[PDB]
């Protein structure tokens, strides 16, 4: 539903 | 939410479906076009709705009382600075360089 950001 | 009203890309309390159709209207050529809106399911919060190869995505934005904009592990002084950052650097997704998406233009609010 809502977008998840990822860290390296 | 009243303080963001000066910006032409802020649409206020429009719905997720309306926002999705606004940024999808021009299709995959509108890759990167965005708007900002209040969240309708988690009231008090805001959403960055943008076009990713013709599909609409919704990124949550949390605003401190001072106006600072927190996006998960990212912090910015303002939503404007958040927008300018993503105009220059890709939104960090798992697919990395394979799904490079930077914010381009914006949908002007229907006022």
């Amino acid at each position: 539903k809502y977008l998840y950001l990822v860290v390296s | 939410d009243h303080f963001l009203s000066c910006y032409p890309w802020f649409h206020g309390p429009i719905s997720r479906v309306r926002a999705a159709q606004l940024v999808q209207l021009q299709g995959p050529d509108a890759h990167g076009v965005f708007l900002v809106r209040q969240s309708e399911s988690r009231r008090g919060e805001y959403v960055l709705t943008f076009n990713l190869q013709g599909r609409a995505k919704h990124l949550r934005l949390v605003l401190t009382e001072r106006g600072q904009c927190r996006v998960q592990h990212l912090h910015f002084p303002s939503v404007v600075d958040m927008l300018r950052h993503f105009q220059r650097s890709p939104i960090p997704l798992e697919c990395g360089a394979a799904c490079d998406v930077r914010l381009s233009g914006y949908v002007v609010v229907l006022s």
